[PDB]
């Protein structure tokens, strides 16, 4: 459970966080991970949980060192190392020049030109998802709308077939929610087994899909292999699932707890994108990390070579040096910092699709269920993590106050 | 106040862009596609790329160390008014402000 304190750790630096398991959970994730903002507690603490760490509890840290690849490496970005064991998804582990020839090609993919012209379907596959729910006067959101709207977004962008649904979603499902029954390199191997026949075949047969770009790009000059191809289209697939089924399920959940903001994004539906930007900050979810590439002494504290530093992108937006009463939703918020898609080069590479989604997701379902609550005697359960998120949302509703559209 | 951003082909785009909002940013938002801005605008990635007409450059803060290092690897020609526009932060003082894009980001 708890590692020993390494020389160089002055105990006065230490302080009580598992990442996994925060104490007050319960009020929810990101109320649990404020505890690292109280009073007193230093912009850069020590934990014993989790094979030792740091973390950069404050936002002006965590940019800095995200802007510090030369000190702060990605590859070795997970808390605890050996949970990025069998990880090597591209280009996450990768720092410039390399990480940017990566990044160029996956920006053919899934970059701001290509999601516009993706809209419409979005709000095609939104609206039938949600119409098929509208009429039930019940959902389990996290299932029944938040999972099967992204899987399906990457279908279409990929090329894929709706029938290979139930295959992805297993797979990924077993990387990410481990039932036991599969280790995380099984699944991950099974993944990339079935990519890379698809595309070998559209290396020599080219469509416009997302497979077919990637698989006939060039990375440092020279053609892309099956082998890196295959690691970042993985994470093209994975990238953009459990952090949209999670944040749309905390954002939901706090729209069914609270009617004068759904009733201000009906009243105003052009306030959703800003809506949408707010609850980034006040939901952000994700919390990774780099590693010291050498001895370096940051803001006084003396890190070594291999430390591993835990920069949670949640904590930048929570930090009330930041924002203002920072657990507070105010759509007109005027100046709303996060760094929820992350910071430096590294930030979401899917930014602008996340975004797309979201914004989608919103105006569609509020046009169709404007009214709607926590299931009565319902348990809403966080889970804390890399990727936090909530187990179930059970939402119910009165039909009678639906509209199809 | 109002940007104007010049494509490599000449075609003019003229933006109503907020106190407070990066020239990335309002590219990015409204379609200039010629702006790429992956990094999301921490001087990170150098494609936000812009050439400051001469005629604001004593009018914009001058580029950090930070900026002037990413700038040595932007992929269109480095010229002495290159700077990134994600670095670039709109104000009253600065309305009117030209800038060209290059014929490439990545
Ligand atoms: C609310 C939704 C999302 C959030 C909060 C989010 C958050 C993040 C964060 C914080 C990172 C950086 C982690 C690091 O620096 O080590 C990241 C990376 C990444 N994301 Fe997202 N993401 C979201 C949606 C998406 C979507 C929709 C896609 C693709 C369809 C996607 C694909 C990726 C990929 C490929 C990377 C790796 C980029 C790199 O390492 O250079 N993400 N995401
Ligand atoms: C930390 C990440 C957000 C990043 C690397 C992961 O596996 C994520 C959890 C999804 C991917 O985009
Ligand atoms: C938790 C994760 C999101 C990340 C990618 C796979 C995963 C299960 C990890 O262990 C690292
Ligand atoms: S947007 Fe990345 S350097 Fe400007
Ligand atoms: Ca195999």
């Amino acid at each position: 459970n708890l590692a020993p304190l390494p020389p160089h750790v002055p105990e006065h630096l230490v302080f009580d966080f598992d990442m996994y398991n925060p104490s007050n959970l319960s009020a929810g994730v990101q109320e649990a991970w404020a505890v690292l903002q109280e009073s007193n507690v230093p912009d850069l603490v020590w934990t014993r949980s989790n094979g030792g760490h740091w973390i950069a509890t404050r936002g002006q840290l965590i940019r800095e060192a995200y802007e510090d690849y030369r000190h702060f490496s990605s590859e070795s970005p997970f808390i605890p190392r050996e949970a990025g064991e069998a990880y090597d998804f591209i280009p996450t582990s990768m720092d410039p020049p390399e990480q940017r020839q990566f990044r160029a090609l996956a920006n053919q993919v899934v970059g701001m030109p290509v999601v516009d012209k993706l809209e419409n379907r979005i709000q095609e596959l939104a609206s039938s998802l949600i119409e098929s729910l509208r009429p039930q006067g019940q959902c389990n959101f996290t299932e029944d709308y938040a999972e099967p709207f992204p899987i399906r977004i990457f279908m279409l962008l990929a090329g894929l077939p709706e029938e290979d649904i139930p295959h992805l979603k297993y797979l990924t499902d077993q990387m990410t929610r481990p039932d036991g029954s599969m280790t995380f390199a099984e699944a991950k191997e099974a993944l990339y087994d079935y990519l890379i026949p698809i595309i070998e075949q559209r290396r020599q047969k080219p469509g416009t899909d997302a497979i077919s770009i990637v698989a006939n790009g060039q990375v440092n000059g020279r053609p892309i292999t099956s082998d890196e191809a295959k690691r970042m289209c993985g994470l093209l697939l994975v990238g953009g699932l459990d952090t949209v089924v999670n944040f749309l399920s905390f954002s939901m959940e706090f729209l069914a707890k609270s009617p004068e903001h759904r009733q201000e994004l009906i009243e105003r539906p052009e306030r959703i994108p800003a809506a949408s930007e707010e609850l980034l900050r006040r939901f952000s979810l994700v919390a990774d990390g780099r590693i010291l590439t050498s001895d370096y002494e940051f803001h006084g504290v003396q890190l070594k070579k291999g430390d591993q530093i835990l920069l949670p992108q949640m904590l930048s937006g929570l930090d009330e040096r930041e924002n203002a009463a920072p657990m507070h939703v105010d759509f007109s918020r005027q100046c709303v910092s996060h760094t929820t898609f992350g910071h430096g080069s590294h930030l979401c590479l899917g930014q602008h699709l996340a975004r797309r989604e979201i914004i989608v997701t919103l105006k569609e379902w509020l046009t169709r269920i404007p009214d709607f609550s926590i299931a009565p005697g319902a348990q809403i359960q966080h889970k804390s993590g890399i990727v936090s998120g909530v187990q179930a949302l059970p939402l119910v509703w009165d039909p009678a106050t639906t509209k199809a559209v | 106040s109002k940007v104007v951003y010049v494509s490599h082909d000449g075609t003019r785009r003229e933006l109503d862009v907020a106190c407070g909002v990066s020239l990335m940013q309002a590219a990015v938002s409204n379609g200039i596609y010629d702006i790429v801005g992956d990094c999301g605008g921490s001087a990170s990635c150098a494609t936000c790329h812009v050439y400051v007409n001469e005629a604001f450059t004593d009018k914009v803060p001058a580029a950090n160390e930070r900026e002037i290092g990413m700038l040595e690897s932007v992929t269109a020609e480095l010229k002495p008014n290159s700077r990134l526009c994600c670095q670039i932060i709109m104000t009253p003082e600065l309305d009117g402000i030209v800038v060209d894009v290059p014929d490439r980001q990545w």
